């Protein structure tokens, strides 16, 4: 759906967008709510006009890359599951690893 | 809230005052009932006076404030305190005064509940605290019109004090006739009316009536609470019994004529049925109001307006009565004479004649039973009278060619086609009576009849020919001259009319169908007036049902004759009534209910209850059918009750129909014959979607003859636009055929669809109300329960007479002319408070008149506005007119 | 798409049936030619007093003894009036004498007409103007009107109107205009039929009269000469 | 008071009790009679019952054979698609009877005891269809030159034919409503269909196309040859502008399904059997878009531009519009279709609607001429900017 | 008040009395309805038997037959049997017929789908009129419109004209297009309808002209009733490549609007609420005048205004008086409404965060942050001049 978006900003913003009106006004569970509607995306481009602005959205979150903390972090919550072998640090192994993902 | 405040002097205290009593006074409730009893009078002045003056206040501001839910139960617990002994037992001077604001406090009580219920017993108790007054009401009703500190409350409030005056427990004449109940009639349409119908504080009207019409001009508008009142005493038979009953719908019809606005007059006279009644409301008018007004004008006029059935001025008991009213009532006795004469309003259907020509297709299409068919279709296409003039004068074609019963049918249609000529019909009669067979001849009476009551007054008359005829032999001639004779004068009560009808109808059973017509016809003379009777009717009738009934059409006439004969008051009944009771017969037994409601002269509440106790959908053989479809209709109740509730009592009617029809196989078929006829008696409020509904189902469906009833209402509007639907339904009439017994009925329902241009539908009403009744249309309606139709079946169905004077604008008060008039629409309905609907025109143009037509025109409406006026007549043209009433002696309205 | 160059089936342009609509959009404006002179008359029709009136002008002169009056888009006409005070003055070097009703009209129509929306120079029109012009004046030949069409069909009148009422006004010129119709009755003529169209009734701020009579050059109507006028109508 | 609070308490009851009445003799369940026209419409179908029509399954003819058992023998294929070889019954008469039209078969024996109607093949079509209603010509704008041109097409030969054939002239099929919209090209339709008084099917460009290539073939050739077999048939075919395009294909779904519903109309019209008892009218604001094969006469005889009107047809639009309003009339109409030229129908309609706004604000009931000045100055510089015609009027 | 009281227990007690007296009494008669009508009744369910098949009646023919479609997969001619009456029934109605032989018994089934659940999304708003800081003038013009045909038809009728029907909102949006659609629906108090725009356009090909048509045929028996359409705009520009109806089905489904406003067909008292962002971009005929007879452009709310909104917006999300309420105001120059509600809706989010009840001055601050890189907050319009 790569072509999706590049052609008019998206089909699935489409879905959103629409999904997000519903729940902006609905019956009278427009003052308790407790279904959101949440959106991944990467990019910028593909954001229409009630996207865009805040005061429309709770939130728009900026994630921070993965650090040499969150390497250590997730290892080793990992490393568990097996066995190991006494005397390896797990701050090591983290360290040297560049990633790019979890 | 704060407690008492009645009891402190500033005015601004007086509105927590009157909350407080939820709690109780301080000193307020003490003062009134324990204080008064327990320490001396002398003393209790001084408490009392202080409390006096703000009570007072307190009235005027009370109304002032806009509570009615917190206002109503707090000042309601405190009453109970004043009436213990501060009603008239503390002094003599002192609680008169105190009363006043006593009157206060039960009055938003009175009116909040606007039930019944809460009517009657507010009144017993406000009656006996007037009689104590002794006149401090009608002041306090004065200070309330000009409002102290008042700004919205008084104006139902205070028309309830009025309200209290009804029961009379105490009071004689210390207020029952004028306590400025002129103002309150004015601003207050809703409460007063009825009020005003029960006290019969309505007589005091009269005498203040020319002051009314002041308020009634332009300045408020009284006109719409006058014409409340009727509204409410048709409604109020089935409120309270008709023996009860009879006596108001009386008071009422003589304040009403003697008032200058005669259409609510007319709506009780016509339920009436009597004799007296009618000379009455020319004289009446006259002697009240010193200014010649449309008051003079309006004794005439009532006679026109009245819609019954058949001939032109319809009753026409009235018409005969008026000859030497007409003379007592004097606005010029040359004029007044020759406009009230019918050769005024046929003067404008020939100038109607050129214009309107002929909109069907017509057809004299010689030899065969095509003939006889066609002679048929000439009367239909009209449905009345247009210009078929020039095809009828030629004798030669259709009527000597017809064979059998075919002339007979043929030759008996002929009057009815030939009325609203004043002579020029006539010549045509003469002619037809000296050529070829019997049957023309007989026909040819009954014509005679029909075509010289376009003059009467004494000016050469129906009766004169119709008397010589009455001897003749043969059974299809005296037919035509005793029905002629019903047809005619449509009510009599003069003696020569009556006496010859006397000695024959000694007929019971014949060969000819049309003989059982003599009945109806005898009936007919009756109606309008109090008895005198005619001894032959009454005995043939319960003879003729043991000895026939086979011929369904033959039996419906004989007990609905009886009926209508006995209708009215009078001695002359009792005798015959005594030879009438030593047979009994199971026969006789409906009969007998449909004379209950006869002998009262009108009932609605009797009528009612043996509606339920009914003889509907009910046989033996066809024993008991004789009167059992023909009331199930309950046509005659529905328009009786206000226009209002005749809406509701329409649909109960069609759901009735439709009730008959589950319960008998047999008269599933005659209920859907019977819709036409109950929708063109009745002048629905479902009126177009309905009959071109069932029509269109009924091709489909087999039976022919279902169209060609359903067809004489479903004509509807006739050309401006309605050109498209007429057109349309006719296409499906002439497509099929499959016999010529079938074609027959369906050539016949094509040209009746049709109508000419600019003509008129049917209306049985007077056309300001859905109250009428007629028994024009009860002949058409009996011979067509049948399967199919025959020749002789044919010639009765053929007249629909009952039918427009083609005057519904300005018949004015130095007009009377079939030119137009002014008018201005408005979409706009916001009355309810008038006799069928009128509104006020916001003055913006459209198009000379109000339709012709017997529907629509109806929201059109007059201009009298920029002419400073009010109408009487209030705008419609259903058969109504629009002319308006004025000190003057002539109206200044502006022409176009 | 289809283009608005193109030839429509009923056989005429999509841009010129447009451009007589436009003339039809603005205010109205008389040209009668009498034989005592040619008057213009036009509607102000001001709504605000503060507006000074002698700047509202729709008679600009095209010649020192022709006057002109402009219907439809005001601003659409200027440009080719700019261009017609260029001319007259030319034809003074060239002739040495000034400038006819007719030489002027036909050299603006030519003009009119020459679209061609792409591939076409800049120094041409993509579309045509919605201006109709009146020229009226008396020049050496005599007291000549000449009405122009943004169709660019110039014909010769005596009496003709422009603007929203065009034809209705046209029609009832004919009637009243004739040349058995002196020039101050021209001036009456006009303020009648100007009154449908205008807003108001007719007054000397919202009326603008110039008559060009022979032997005399062009002159603007002062508040004095507008006044009369409007005094018998 | 009491006698009323009585009377609620006591008629609701009264329905409790009168139940088993209300459902047989009302309706909505069990029984919805009244026995005046349904003992008449259930007697005719008794008598199909009892012998072999109910339950009648819809099937439909695929082919007339004469192979196993009686001579005349008959191929029906149901709607649950399964073959029968069924017989023809005598027992009540086929009337409908066609090849390829539904057909009525029993599933107690198969037999057609009767055909289905012609052509109700599409069921979805004939429903929404209105059949000739009153327009009114206190609405229908104008009195107009434009107007008259119409009818002397679509009205004069349905209403009189015996003109056209003592001449010896063919009469009417087509005429071509073009120009931009607001003009009252449906508006018009309408009113002179029932003026004529023949049968008025107005259909949608857009319900032709329906999601499946060749199931919009299945709703058109039906319509038209349901048109055909009726007596006097106008079809209104309704605002096509992408709905009727030229004909191309782009290899992702293409045209395909929109030229589909303008082939079929096509074939059956030129065919190898001509137009039958159909005219045929035609509402486009793109002529641009069309076929070329619907654009040359058989189907569109006469082409009238019902476009923007003249200066003095906007006069007449303020007329026939103020008859329907009760505005005074000391408004001169004139005034204001000079303040407002170059204004379609409906531009002309929002004058008085807007002279309406201003009024009811104020709190009059009746609109005034300062109201109405005001509405055309705001009409003429703001509407014209958002208006349909200078695009619609470029492809007419 | 006393005539009419009076006519209304009349009304009801006739529809009551006559239905009921010919039934009893006839029952006491020995030739009428008496036994034969409530057999009538018995005799429908001995014949329909258990099960019944269901079907869903599309149309009625006068022909004495009705096309139901059955629930088995293939198509039935029903007859009228078993006692039932073919007028009596409406179009789109799902029916029970007796199985043995096909007879339409009755009608009470309507078998509830979910696409009119889709459609109908009753009201609440955020906000509503009278709680909105500036411009009131700019909501009362709105109102000729939507609200005031419904609130009074009277005034309407009685002048004559054509009753207002359609809006186009337009103008930069940070008005509240939105926002004013949802108070308008709380104060009319008429049904609300809630369809996006962007839903008519579906994967499906051909379905959008259908979908509105339904949209239509749900308002006009819900009316008086409004149907906001929320960005009219989305369709027309954008191709979100999930159909292959493309240019072509766009147009289809605006045409099939037009069709249900006025039309051949119109549905009564249904009025239209277009947002819009864009004029320009939008079809021509659609945007048409008498589809539309109001036409209002929406300005930004002005710098003053934005302050008398504020304290409303404060008070919401808990009173403070210690905030600088005038900076957050200044340095965002003239933009929109959702701006005031993202300082707010975000610094009540912060203090939760800090752990507190009370929203403070450096809760107010830190939001007004976050939101200059979520937006722009008024840098746009200073660059230019």
């Amino acid at each position: 759906g790569s072509s999706r978006l590049e052609g008019g900003s998206g089909g699935d913003s489409e879905v959103q967008r629409t999904m997000l009106e519903l729940l902006n006004q609905l019956d009278g569970f427009e003052a308790t709510k407790n279904i959101k509607v949440i959106m991944a995306t990467n990019r910028i481009d593909i954001l229409d006009s009630a996207l865009l602005r805040p005061g429309r959205i709770d939130r728009k979150i900026e994630f921070p890359p993965p650090n040499e903390e969150a390497r250590l972090d997730i290892l080793k919550i990992h490393s568990r599951k097996m066995n190991l072998t006494r005397g390896i640090n797990l701050r090591k192994i983290a360290e040297l690893m560049p990633g790019a993902s979890g | 809230m704060e407690e008492g405040g009645r009891d402190k002097t500033p005015v601004q205290s007086q509105q927590p005052s009157a909350t407080a009593p939820s709690g109780a006074d301080e000193k307020s409730s003490g003062k009134e009932r324990r204080d008064a009893g327990e320490k001396d009078k002398e003393q209790e002045l001084s408490e009392e006076d202080k409390q006096l003056q703000d009570e007072l206040e307190m009235l005027v501001e009370r109304l002032g404030e806009k509570d009615t839910s917190l206002y109503r139960p707090a000042l309601e617990e405190l009453r109970r305190q004043i009436r213990s002994s501060t009603t008239s037992m503390t002094s003599v001077p002192k609680p008169l005064k105190f009363l006043r604001p006593h009157y206060g406090k039960l009055k938003e009580i009175y009116e909040n509940m606007a039930p019944g219920e809460n009517k009657c017993f507010a009144a017993d108790i406000i009656s006996v605290l007037a009689m104590t007054m002794s006149g401090e009401r009608e002041c306090l009703k004065y200070r309330l019109v000009g409002s102290q500190e008042e700004l919205a409350s008084w104006g139902h409030e205070y028309v309830r004090h009025l309200a209290g005056e009804v029961a009379k427990e105490w009071q004689e004449l210390d207020d029952a006739e004028k306590a400025q109940r002129e103002p309150l009639l004015t601003l207050v349409k809703e409460i007063v009316p009825y009020n005003m119908a029960h006290n019969a504080e309505h007589e005091a009207c009269d005498l203040l009536m020319e002051i009314e019409q002041v308020d009634m001009l332009e300045k408020d508008i009284d006109e719409n609470a006058y014409s409340k009142v009727c509204l409410y005493l048709t409604s109020c038979v089935n409120y309270v019994p008709e023996p009860e009953n009879s006596a108001l719908l009386r008071c009422a019809l003589g304040v009403f004529r003697k008032f200058s606005r005669f259409p609510e007059a007319l709506r009780l006279a016509l339920m009436l049925n009597d004799m007296e009644l009618v000379e009455d409301i020319f004289t009446s008018c006259k002697d009240v109001v010193v200014q010649k007004q449309m008051a003079f004008m309006l004794g005439r006029h009532g006679v026109f307006l009245e819609l019954s059935e058949d001939v032109e001025e319809y009753e026409d008991l009235t018409e005969i009565m008026s000859n030497v009213q007409l003379n007592s009532n004097f606005l010029a006795l040359a004029r007044e004479l020759d406009i009230m004469e019918p050769k005024v309003p046929d003067d404008i259907y020939k100038t109607h004649l050129e214009n309107n020509r002929f909109g069907g297709s017509g057809s004299q299409v010689d030899s065969a039973r095509m003939n006889l068919a066609s002679s048929f279709v000439n009367g239909f296409v009209n449905a009345a009278f247009g210009q078929d003039k020039l095809l009828t004068d030629d004798g030669n074609k259709w009527l000597y060619k017809n064979k059998d019963h075919g002339m007979l049918s043929a030759a008996a249609s002929l009057g009815m086609i030939l009325l609203w000529d004043v002579d020029g019909g006539l010549t045509q009669i003469d002619k037809y009576l000296y050529s070829s067979e019997d049957y023309i001849k007989s026909g040819a009476l009954l014509a005679c009849g029909i075509v010289n009551s376009g003059v009467r007054n004494e000016c050469d008359p129906a009766l004169a020919l119709l008397s010589d005829y009455v001897l003749h032999n043969s059974n299809t001639m005296r037919l035509g001259s005793i029905f002629g004779l019903g047809l005619a004068y449509a009510g009599s009560n003069r003696e020569d009319v009556l006496t010859l009808l006397l000695p024959v109808m000694g007929d019971s059973k014949s060969s000819m169908e049309v003989a059982g017509v003599t009945a109806l016809a005898c009936g007919m003379i009756a109606v309008g007036s109090c008895n005198g009777d005619v001894t032959s009717t009454i005995l043939q009738t319960i003879m003729e049902k043991s000895e026939t009934e086979l011929k369904d059409t033959y039996a419906r006439w004989l007990p609905l004759g009886l009926g209508l004969n006995h209708l009215g008051k009078g001695e002359a009944i009792e005798a015959i009534l005594a030879a009438l009771e030593v047979v009994s017969e199971p026969f006789r037994s409906f009969a007998n209910t449909l004379v209950d409601v006869c002998a009262y002269a009108g009932s609605g509440n009797v009528l009612k209850v043996q509606q339920l106790l009914h003889i509907c959908s009910e046989h033996f053989d066809s024993k008991e059918k004789e009167e059992d479809k023909d009331k199930k209709e309950k046509k005659d109740k529905d328009k009786k009750e206000a226009p209002a509730d005749m809406g509701a009592h329409q649909g109960v009617a069609v759901l009735g129909i439709a009730l008959i029809a589950m319960g008998e196989e047999i008269g599933a078929e005659m209920a859907l014959r019977t819709f036409g006829h109950l929708l063109r008696y009745g002048e629905p409020t479902l009126r177009r979607a309905v009959p071109l509904a069932l029509a269109l189902i009924s091709v489909s469906n087999p039976r022919l003859n279902i169209l060609d009833t359903l067809s004489k209402f479903s004509h509807d509007a006739d050309p401006e636009v309605s050109y498209n639907s007429i057109f349309a339904m006719g296409m499906v009439g002439s497509g099929t055929n499959n016999a010529r017994l079938a074609a027959m009925l369906r050539q016949l329902a094509q040209y009746h669809a049709k109508d000419p241009n600019n003509l008129f539908m049917v209306r049985l009403a007077q056309g300001l109300t859905h109250l009428g009744k007629g028994t024009l249309t009860l002949c058409p309606y009996h011979s067509d329960r049948q399967l199919m139709s025959q020749v002789a079946v044919a010639g009765l169905l053929t007249v629909l007479v009952s039918f427009l004077d083609v005057r519904n604008i300005i018949l004015g008060k130095s007009h009377y002319v079939l030119y137009g008039l002014v008018a201005a629409m408005q979409p706009r309905m916001l009355v309810t408070f008038d006799e069928e609907l009128r509104p006020l025109p916001v003055s913006v143009r459209v198009g000379q008149a109000v339709d012709v037509v017997g529907q629509a025109g109806k929201p059109k409406t007059i201009t009298g506005f920029q002419t400073h006026t009010t109408p009487v007549l209030l705008a419609h043209g259903e058969r109504a007119e629009l002319a308006t009433e004025e000190f003057l002696p002539v109206t200044p309205i502006l022409e176009g | 798409d289809r283009g608005v160059n193109t030839f429509s089936p009923e056989g005429r342009l999509f841009q010129v049936e447009y451009a007589i609509e436009g003339h039809k959009l603005g205010s109205t404006a008389i040209g009668i030619q009498t034989s005592e002179g040619v008057c213009l008359a036009v509607e102000k029709r001001i709504t605000s007093p503060l507006m000074e009136p002698s700047s509202i002008e729709k008679i600009v002169e095209i010649d020192a003894h022709i006057g002109c009056a402009m219907s439809g888009l005001i601003a659409d006409a200027k440009t080719l009036i700019d261009k017609a005070r260029v001319e007259t003055q030319n034809h003074w070097f060239t002739y040495n004498e000034t400038m006819t009703v007719e030489s002027v009209t036909q050299a603006v129509s030519n003009l009119a007409l020459q679209f061609g929306e792409e591939d076409a120079d800049p120094g041409a029109m993509s579309r045509p103007f919605g201006v109709a012009l009146l020229f009226g004046g008396v020049d050496e030949k005599g007291p000549q009107l000449f009405h122009m069409d943004p169709s660019g069909t110039f014909v010769q009148c005596d009496a003709r109107a422009i603007g929203s009422a065009s034809e209705g006004a046209q029609s009832s010129l004919q009637e009243v205009y004739h040349k058995s119709t002196t020039l101050k009755e021209a001036i009456k003529s006009s303020l009648i039929i100007l009154k449908q169209v205008m807003e108001e009734k007719l007054n000397a701020t919202n009326i603008e009269l110039a008559t060009v009579q022979p032997g005399q050059n062009f002159h603007m109507f002062t508040k004095e000469e507008l006044e009369e006028v409007i005094k018998d109508i | 008071q009491s006698t009323y609070s009585r009377q609620i308490k006591q008629v609701e009851d009264d329905i409790q009790q009168l139940l088993k009445k209300i459902n047989e003799l009302t309706g909505i369940k069990e029984s919805d009679t009244g026995l005046a026209p349904p003992a008449l419409w259930d007697l005719a179908a008794d008598k199909q019952t009892l012998q072999s029509e109910q339950p009648l399954q819809v099937a439909r003819c695929t082919k007339i054979i004469n192979a196993d058992s009686e001579d005349p023998k008959y191929i029906i294929n149901v709607k649950q698609f399964a073959k029968f070889v069924v017989d023809l019954s005598d027992q009540v008469a086929p009337t409908d009877i066609e090849e390829g039209m539904r057909v009525g078969v029993d599933r107690n024996k198969y037999q057609i005891h009767i055909p289905l109607p012609p052509k109700i093949d599409p069921t979805v079509t004939m429903m929404q269809v209105e059949e000739k209603p009153d327009v009114t010509y206190s609405d229908v704008g104008g009195c107009k030159e434009q107007i008259e041109k119409l009818r002397e097409v679509v009205e004069t030969p349905l209403l009189h034919p015996e003109r056209f054939v003592n001449l010896g002239i063919e009469p009417p099929k087509g005429v071509l409503l073009f120009g931009p919209p607001g003009t009252g090209k449906t508006l018009c339709a309408r009113a002179v269909a029932n003026r004529t008084d023949a049968c008025f099917i107005p259909v949608i460009g857009s319900e032709l196309v329906q999601k499946y290539v060749g199931e919009g073939a299945r709703m058109v050739r039906e319509l038209f040859e349901m048109a055909r077999t009726k007596k006097a048939c106008l079809i209104f075919f309704d605002e096509i502008d992408a709905i009727g395009g030229a004909r191309f294909d782009d290899g992702a779904g293409g045209d395909n399904e929109v030229q589909r519903t303008m082939l079929e109309l096509i074939n059956q019209l030129d065919g190898f059997d001509p137009r039958g008892n159909i005219k045929v009218l035609m509402a486009t604001n793109r002529p641009d878009t069309l076929d070329p094969a619907l654009m040359r006469p058989g189907r569109l005889d006469r082409k009238i531009e019902f476009s923007l009107p003249d200066l003095e047809g906007r006069t007449h639009i303020f007329k026939i519009h103020a008859r329907s309003m009760s505005v005074e009339r000391d408004i001169r109409f004139e005034l204001l279709a000079r303040l407002c030229p170059n204004s379609t129908g409906a531009e002309i309609r929002s004058v008085c609607t807007e002279a309406g706004m201003f009024a009811i604000r104020a709190r009059r009931k009746i609109a005034t001429e300062k109201d109405f000045l005001e509405a055309v100055n705001k009409v003429i510089k703001s509407y014209a900017k958002f208006s349909a015609t200078p695009r619609y009027m470029t492809y007419n | 008040t006393q005539c009419r009281l009076k006519l209304l227990k009349l009304e009801r007690i006739k529809d009551y009395l006559l239905m009921e007296e010919e039934f009893i009494r006839n029952q006491e008669q020995m030739k009428p309805l008496e036994e034969k009508q409530e057999e009538e009744r018995s005799k429908v369910d001995d014949l329909r038997g258990t099960p019944m098949s269901v079907g869903t009646l599309e149309e009625i023919i006068d022909d004495n037959h009705a096309i139901v479609s059955t629930s088995v997969g293939s198509e039935h001619y029903v007859s009228i049997l078993s006692f039932v009456d073919k007028d009596l029934l409406e179009p789109g109605c799902s029916v029970l017929l007796n199985h043995k032989v096909h007879a339409v018994i009755g009608v009470l089934m309507d078998d509830t789908d979910p696409l009119v659940t889709v459609m109908k999304v009753e009201k609440a708003p955020q906000e509503t009129y009278a709680d909105i800081g500036g411009l009131d003038n700019q909501i009362q013009e709105i109102k000729e419109s939507v609200e005031l045909p419904l609130t009074h038809p009277e005034y309407y009728e009685e002048m004559g004209i054509k009753p207002p029907k359609g809006v186009i909102l337009y103008g930069p949006p940070g008005t509240g297009k939105t926002l004013l659609a949802k108070a308008v629906a709380n104060q009319t108090s008429a049904t609300f309808l809630r369809v996006v725009g962007s839903e008519l356009i579906q994967k499906y090909l051909g379905d959008g002209p259908k979908l509105v048509r339904e949209l239509f045929r749900v308002a006009e028996e819900h009316a008086p009733s409004i149907v906001f359409i929320d960005e009219i705009d989305a369709i027309g520009t954008k191709r979100y490549d999930s159909n292959s109806g493309g240019e072509r089905e766009i147009q289809r489904t605006m045409l099939e609007l037009l069709n249900q406003l006025d039309g051949f067909d119109s549905r009564g008292d249904v009025k239209v609420i277009m947002a819009t962002n864009r004029i320009e971009t939008l079809d021509p005929a659609l945007i048409r005048p008498g589809r539309i007879d109001r036409k209002i452009e929406f300005p930004l709310p002005d710098e003053k205004t934005k302050k008398r909104i504020f304290q409303i917006h404060t008070s919401r999300m808990t009173l403070a008086d210690d905030v600088t309420l005038d900076d957050l105001i200044m340095a965002k120059d003239d933009l929109s409404g959702a701006d005031i509600k993202a300082i707010c809706t975000e610094a009540g989010l912060m203090a939760l965060r800090e752990r507190r009840m009370k929203v403070t001055n450096e809760d107010f601050k830190k939001s007004k942050e976050n939101v200059l890189y979520k937006k722009q907050e008024g840098t746009p319009e200073g660059l230019y001049l």
